[PDB]
RNA sequence: UAUUUAAUUUUUAUAAUUAAUAAGAAAGAAGAAUAUAAUUUA
RNA sequence: AAAAUAAAGUAUGAAUUAAUAUCAAAAUUUUAAUAAAAAUUAAAAAAUU
């Protein structure tokens, strides 16, 4: 029983509860008949130059749950023949 | 089924709304700690505890009744006066009582949530004040009385219903 | 020698030196129920205070609570609190058993099961 | 110290010391322009940053951001104050071109909408100006400098009269690069707030704003800066401009220090 | 750079030498002839309480 | 002897905190007006007779 | 190369001073006239409180 | 070796990450805000008199400003800029009721014209007022009075001509004419061709639509009403040296610096020999950064008359 | 070296952007900071910019120079055209491995005379048994792969129950793979062996001869996709019959495993063509092999 | 480490693949290319 | 022998939201023992 | 370091040792000489080898 694992002992269930309180938003944005995944804006400034003058890049990856729900639900199409019949060059 | 891929089904028929709510109160989903407790003198924390070296990864926090209960609260969460809740003007009075006792029975406290309780009770009195003028029976008193018993149980006593019965 | 673990009184707002002047007490209590405590002067040199009773003060509290909750409605905590004010005004006795006990024993009213084993207000020989 | 899902990107977490182990904050420690400084005012970051674009603070920095929901790619901005169908003139700016020519400082794409026909201008004007301190008047693109003072107006102590005539004193003094035959002084009869008028090779005449409490070098530098603006302006007409004997911005120079022993 | 004992022991040796502030620590920098650089000796730019008094 | 009078002081002080003052003034002006209520008694009044306190 | 859009001369084929004040166009920022509107500065280009 | 706490990086590598100019986890508590308000010599005024609006700016109320005028008309310190500032303060009142507020503008006008023979400021100001009051022929009349008087109509005067020509509901080519005449005159210096730049001006004025209109900056009426700015350490600059709220005996000193002649440094020029270097200056905390802003006597109102209508609420004074 | 370049958050602002900096007004993106509609909240010494000829001309030049020279600027197209979801994002995609068995040991030669000691692994039945996303938190998703079909009476009575609930045939063994949302495959998917390309490097987790071990670099040698073997050039310290958990080694020192030069994986799962039937197909013609090391 | 994935072993099922057949098959492929 | 470390408490379907640098019915042999989960076997 | 021998075992059953409270884990300074003595912060479960 140090400081920190007692801290998380108490607070991680509270973080879970708090994000549950975050999930109910979508829920009354469901119940009233709206169906929308709340969108995340695309950020055009991901390319930058720092003080030592070199190229720095930021990676933003956006997960689409309507794609995921389709991804798990049905098979992918047949693997193209360029893939397995030719090896991966080392 | 009832939340993600078929959101309309609970709103359409209150019957299974109450049935699901009561089953969900019967197993106690909001105190999983007593799923693992063999002696009530020593309450077991199996559900609420995790350590980083891996104890209780399998018995860890299972969101179980989370989505359901939050959803079927938010079906009753229409506080907007623009449109009244669509199921509550669909329910039988006895049904209103039984789903109030549903909400009152699910929570670990044994007390209903304020918005829900207010909503249902205020929806009930506006039916009682209507139906007492029309065709009425002694059984329809049973509905009212075991409404007031729940109303006392959750600790907001109704002065109006009590002064109706007395 | 050990570190002192006795309880410490909270700091209190510093005086502006106005208090130093006589006829100005350095206790400042001007509060909601203040005007109701009426001071009378006894022949002894002692004083005589007239105050509203216990249940009157708590009834005032109840009125203020209801009057703040008329707008947004009454939340569960408000419900429980109003219940307890309402009980302690009418008390006439002392309460020694947990408030939840009655609810725990009466839970069968709330959650009804199938009708085979369903429990009623009379049970035996039926 | 990585556990759980690790992304194929080569080093994202390496700067916070190789781990993913907190990540649930929306709030970090911040210098100016860092995240939670959205809501505070600053000169630089009011015009240099969008206040949706503030990421997390110091060494925990976003190299990799994974969020869920739909993407909004909002369309790029369309450029103001030009009609469609308009055919601009195109320029080639290069590092090959040194900074000594005005061909570095102007619009790269050049429309006919942005070309003033007020002045004779074939190509539009520049957007960026060079900055130095002009210690002296040197004849740049000017052909005449007229200084008109009415002596009737009289004052004791420091006054604008003193400033303008100090402008003159500096113009005609021994160390002034300005050729001293083209500085003209006029005594006027009726009560003139002394003005300085410089006429260029365009026939255009500029009068600097002699302000209350003006001094000698203010007018000098005003004249010189406006002289640059006018060199460019005349350059817009198609005049062929001779190179300046003295360079006020030292482009071709380095700061040189004297020796040791 | 050489660390002077206090601010009084700090002089400007050349024509181009300047007084500058290194985070509340007064110092002298010459853009030419860097051997003229002088620091006032004082606390580190980053110090905690237990770590530095 | 010290622990317990510390407890008593704490209770009377918090009971004064509910009224927007504290032990620090209350002691002085129970001294000034010559009331002579021992702090133990002030605790008894704070807990069993809030109106009198 | 390593150069940013700002400070880049053309797309055709710093630590010592972190903050800037934004530049108005060259012919605009040489003498920049007052125009009273109701206690604001209005130009063809910029606004201000003054 | 937790690496969330004690990472594998040397202190030499890591000491760049120590914030010395720290922004968000702020060092100024709330209790100080009022204190640091008092030491700067600022005074809390009632809502009628003025207030610190949404940008924490102290704006002086109209009908408050006019009373300040009517007390200070003949005062020695009252300069000709104070008059035009007063008139500028009266403009929303000018629009929302032109009948009873143009009389005020004319009072200031006549009084100004007899305290000083004539001024450029005053004519700009009142033709702006007449522009907002939508009396256009008044604008031409006034301009003719300028030219007849020997006054050279200013660039601003032409912008006022354009404004009056616009919001009086009169067509383009009556504004266009003002712009072209103004640019022939050598008042407006426009770098672009006439058409596009007139487009620019009109596009600025359409953003600036009036106090009575449905779309415009001036048409926005909401005002954060505060007696005190809710951040006292607020910044117009970069550094803490450049803070927005400075002491009054400082704001005397900078005004003294402004209205005294330019012998050391450049006025009007874009060079500015002394370059802004906030990062170069002292970075460190003073004892008032710890113990709080120094205590000064709270600014008090002696012998104020009793508050009649204390129950009544002040209406937002935009009228 | 083993650190990337350090860029602070303060340092990303209009003057540091590689491409033109864009401000977001929320219905529209512009290059001018949003001018607040309430004019009285304008701060002093602030220029509200409605137009700038300096920053708009560079944008003007940039855009045109893009459409006018599309062949030079194709990398610039990354700015305006982000990859949509799925579609095998090189940096964002993590797929699952499968559960093998250490079958036997063998020896091969490459093109030159070189003795290799191969270890041959067997992939008896690999099916996606379970999906677990933990409370919907991002980057938390697992796919559970089972192997080695096993009679009804084998497992303890609580294991069989699990398999009955899933619907998947009863397996000897299950292992979880953390993966990204795009890499999902439906429950009960038969996994083939050529899910693993013969050129790649594989992460291997197995039991030592007696704790768990992880080998993070090991290249694939050869694949029998008839008998569902896979060959590897290593001698493991492991009992024959040990269940071995496979994964793709997702980065080798700054280099991604999958890239245009090196190659591309069959992404969520491999699927066989409809026209092939392995019951007609011999062992030798069923062979796949690496390029020479 | 005592978990189920690690402790359980597949020995008993090894008749499901012909080990001896594949070794000889790659012997054939050894003499076909001539190692 | 006390502390201290290291291992174990005898298959955990599964592992890591944090600390520091993880656990389902039971004991003979874990083998019916000569490495096949029966080499046909009276 | 391979080979031979010996350690869970049923039965018998000693000896050194013993001021102790269910114990005394980690760090810091102090105190008349290690200081398992103080104080403070802290973070030592059970059994077996
Ligand atoms: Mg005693
Ligand atoms: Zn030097």
């Amino acid at each position: 029983d140090s400081f920190k694992e007692h801290y998380h002992r108490v607070h991680l269930p509270r973080r879970l509860a708090l994000q549950r309180y975050a999930r109910q938003q979508s829920l009354r944005n469901a119940a009233k008949g709206n169906v929308k995944a709340e969108e995340v804006p695309y950020k055009y400034n991901r390319w930058w130059v720092n003080e030592e003058h070199e190229f720095v890049h930021q990676y933003a990856f956006v997960e689409d749950p309507e794609v995921t729900k389709a991804k798990r639900e049905t098979l992918p199409p047949v693997t193209r023949e360029n893939i397995w019949k030719e090896p991966q060059q080392t | 089924a009832l939340v993600r891929e078929q959101p309309w089904r609970l709103s359409a028929s209150p019957a299974l709304f109450i049935q699901v709510l009561q089953f969900m109160a019967l197993i106690k989903v909001f105190e999983p700690n007593k799923w693992f407790t063999f002696s009530d003198h020593a309450p077991s924390n199996r559900a609420d505890y995790r350590h980083a070296i891996g104890v209780n990864h399998s018995t860890a926090f299972w969101g179980t009744g989370e989505e359901l209960y939050d959803f079927m609260v938010e079906l009753l969460r229409v506080e907007d006066d623009g449109r009244i809740p669509t199921m509550l003007d669909l329910c039988t009075r006895e049904q209103m009582v039984d789903l109030l006792s549903g909400f009152c029975g699910v929570m670990p406290c044994g007390k209903a949530v304020g918005d829900v309780f207010k909503t249902i009770t205020d929806a009930f009195l506006r039916r009682v004040r209507n139906d007492i003028s029309g065709p009425w029976s002694a059984h329809d008193w049973a509905i009212v009385e075991r409404m007031y018993l729940v109303t006392v149980l959750c600790d907001a006593g109704n002065n109006e219903i009590l002064q109706l019965l007395l | 020698p050990k570190k002192d673990r006795r309880f410490r009184v909270q700091p209190l707002p510093s005086l502006h030196a106005n208090s130093l002047a006589d006829d100005t007490p350095l206790v400042t209590t001007t509060r909601t129920l203040s005007p109701n405590f009426r001071a009378f002067a006894l022949q002894d040199g002692g004083v005589f205070f007239t105050h509203p009773s216990h249940e009157q003060v708590m009834r005032v509290g109840q009125n203020i609570l209801a009057e703040e909750t008329k707008a947004t409605g009454m939340t569960s905590m408000d419900t429980y609190v109003n219940s307890r004010i309402q009980s302690i005004i009418a008390e006439n006795t002392v309460e020694n058993v947990a408030l939840s006990h009655w609810r725990r024993r009466h839970m069968w009213n709330l959650v009804r099961t199938h009708g085979k084993l369903q429990r009623h207000w009379g049970v035996s020989d039926a | 110290n990585l556990k759980g899902l690790v992304y194929p990107l080569p080093y994202y977490a390496m700067w916070r010391g190789n781990h993913n182990k907190y990540t649930y904050n929306k709030s970090t420690v911040c210098l100016w322009g860092e995240g939670d400084t959205r809501s505070m005012y600053h000169q630089h970051y009011a015009h240099a940053k969008c206040p949706t674009d503030y990421g997390r603070g110091g060494r925990e920095f976003e190299y990799l951001t994974v969020k869920r929901g739909k993407m909004l790619q909002k369309p790029l901005p369309r450029v103001q104050y030009v009609a469609e169908g308009s055919k601009p003139v195109w320029l080639f700016k290069s590092w090959h071109t040194p900074l000594s020519s005005p061909s570095m400082w102007e619009r790269e794409v050049q429309y006919a909408e942005h070309t003033p026909e007020h002045i004779g201008a074939k190509r539009p004007l520049a957007v960026v100006a060079p900055r130095t301190m002009h210690r002296y008047l040197f004849l740049m693109h000017m052909e005449k400098v007229t200084i008109t003072v009415s002596p009737l107006l009289f004052g004791y102590g420091h006054t604008i009269q003193k400033a303008v005539l100090d402008f003159y004193r500096r113009a005609i003094s021994a160390r002034s690069p300005f050729p001293k035959d083209k500085v003209f002084l006029f005594y006027a009869i009726d009560h003139i707030t002394p003005r300085i008028e410089v006429t260029w090779l365009d026939g255009t005449s500029y009068v600097p704003p002699v302000l209350e409490g003006a001094s000698s070098q203010d007018l000098i530098q005003m004249v010189m800066e406006e002289a640059w603006l006018a060199a460019d302006r005349m350059a817009a007409e198609g005049r062929v401009l001779n190179p300046l004997a003295i360079d006020d911005y030292k482009w071709d120079q380095l700061v040189v220090f004297k020796k040791v022993r | 750079p050489q660390m002077v004992m206090s601010r009084d022991e700090l002089k400007l040796r050349c024509e181009y030498c300047r007084f500058e502030w290194i985070h509340d620590t007064l110092c002298v920098r010459c853009p030419a002839q860097p051997s003229h650089d002088q620091r006032e000796m004082w606390l580190h730019s980053t110090w905690m309480w237990g770590k530095q008094q | 002897a010290h622990w317990e009078r510390a407890i008593v002081r704490k209770n009377v002080d918090s009971a004064a905190r509910e009224h927007g003052t504290g032990w620090q003034h209350l002691r002085n002006e129970l001294g000034r007006q010559n009331v002579m209520l021992l702090p133990r008694s002030q605790q008894l009044l704070a807990q069993y007779e809030p109106l009198a306190f | 190369e390593a150069i940013s859009h700002a400070r880049r001369v053309s797309w055709a084929p710093f630590a010592q001073e972190p903050y800037f004040e934004e530049e108005i166009e060259a012919h605009r920022k040489h003498h920049r006239p007052d125009v009273y509107i109701y206690k604001y500065n209005v130009s063809p280009t910029h606004f201000s409180l003054r | 070796k937790n690496l969330a706490w004690r990472p594998k990086m040397s202190e030499r590598t890591l000491e760049q990450f120590v914030p010395l100019h720290l922004a968000f986890p702020r060092r100024h508590p709330n209790s100080w805000q009022e204190r640091q308000f008092h030491l700067l010599g600022y005074v809390k005024w009632p809502k009628e008199i003025g207030f610190y609006n949404a940008g924490d700016n102290f704006e002086l109320t109209p009908q408050a400003a006019y009373r300040i005028y009517k007390q200070n008309c003949d005062e020695t310190f009252w300069t000709r800029l104070h008059n035009e500032k007063t008139i500028i303060h009266l403009l929303p009142l000018v629009e929302q009721d032109p009948g009873t507020n143009m009389v005020l503008v004319d009072d200031i006008f006549r009084h100004h014209l007899k305290r000083f023979g004539a001024d450029h400021y005053i004519y700009n100001a009142v033709m702006q007022a007449a522009a907002f009051a939508k009396d256009f022929p008044r604008c031409e009349q006034l301009l003719a009075e300028m030219r007849g008087l020997g006054l050279e109509p200013n660039a601003q005067s032409y912008v006022n001509m354009m404004l009056g020509a616009r919001l009086t509901g009169k067509p383009r080519d009556q504004a266009e004419a003002f712009f072209r005449e103004g640019i022939k005159t050598g008042a407006i210096s426009a770098v672009m061709r006439l058409d596009t730049e007139f487009q620019m001006w009109m596009n600025q004025l359409e953003r600036l639509g009036s106090f009575k209109a449905k779309v415009g900056y001036l048409s926005v009426n909401e005002e954060g009403a505060s007696p005190m700015p809710r951040d006292m350490w607020a910044l117009w600059g970069w550094h803490r040296t450049e803070a927005k709220f400075i002491s009054r005996k400082q704001m005397i000193s900078e005004q003294v610096q402004n209205r005294v002649r330019s012998g050391k440094e450049l006025v009007g020029t874009v060079y500015q020999k002394a370059r802004r270097q906030p990062w170069a200056k002292y970075n460190g905390m003073f004892p008032y950064d710890y113990n709080g802003p120094a205590r000064r006597p709270a600014a008090s109102f002696v012998d104020a008359p009793t508050p009649t209508h204390n129950a009544e609420v002040c209406g937002t004074a935009y009228a | 070296r083993c650190y990337p370049s350090l860029m602070r958050e303060k340092d990303r602002d209009m003057y540091h952007c590689y491409y033109p900096y864009l401000f977001d007004h929320g219905d529209k993106m512009s290059l001018y900071p949003k001018i607040p509609e309430n004019p009285r909240e304008w701060q002093p010494e602030q220029l509200q910019t409605t137009y700038d000829a300096i920053r708009e001309d560079k944008y003007d030049a940039f855009i045109r120079l893009r459409e006018k020279f599309p062949e030079l600027y194709q990398d610039t197209r990354a700015w305006d055209n982000p990859p949509p979801f799925g579609e095998f994002n090189m940096f964002y995609s993590v797929r699952f491995g499968m559960v093998g068995v250490k079958a036997f040991t063998c020896k091969d030669y490459d093109e030159l005379g070189n003795q290799f000691d191969c270890t041959a692994f067997w992939f008896p039945d690999n099916q996606v048994v379970k999906h677990s996303t933990r409370n919907g938190e991002v980057g938390t998703d697992k796919v559970y792969v089972g192997a080695m079909n096993v009679p009804v009476e084998f497992h303890k009575p609580h294991v069989a129950a699990f398999y009955k609930a899933a619907g998947v045939p009863v397996k000897h063994v299950c292992a979880g793979f953390p993966i990204t949302p795009d890499a999902y495959a439906p429950v009960g998917t038969k996994l083939d062996v050529r899910h693993f390309k013969p050129g790649q490097e594989v992460t291997i987790t197995f039991q030592n001869t007696a704790a768990a071990e992880t080998y993070q670099g090991v290249p694939v040698w050869r694949i029998d996709y008839k008998n569902s073997l896979i060959y590897l050039p290593t001698l493991l310290d492991a009992d024959v019959g040990t269940y071995v958990r496979f994964s793709d080694t997702i980065n080798t020192k700054g280099l991604t495993l999958w890239n245009e030069h090196r190659g591309l994986p069959a992404f969520p799962t491999f699927i066989p063509p409809e026209d092939e039937d392995l019951s007609k197909l011999a062992t030798d013609e069923c062979q796949l092999k690496s390029p020479p090391l | 480490t005592n978990r189920h994935f690690f402790v359980a072993r597949a020995n008993a099922f090894f008749s499901r693949l012909p080990i001896a057949r594949v070794q000889r098959s790659l012997a054939m492929e050894a003499v076909r290319e001539g190692r």
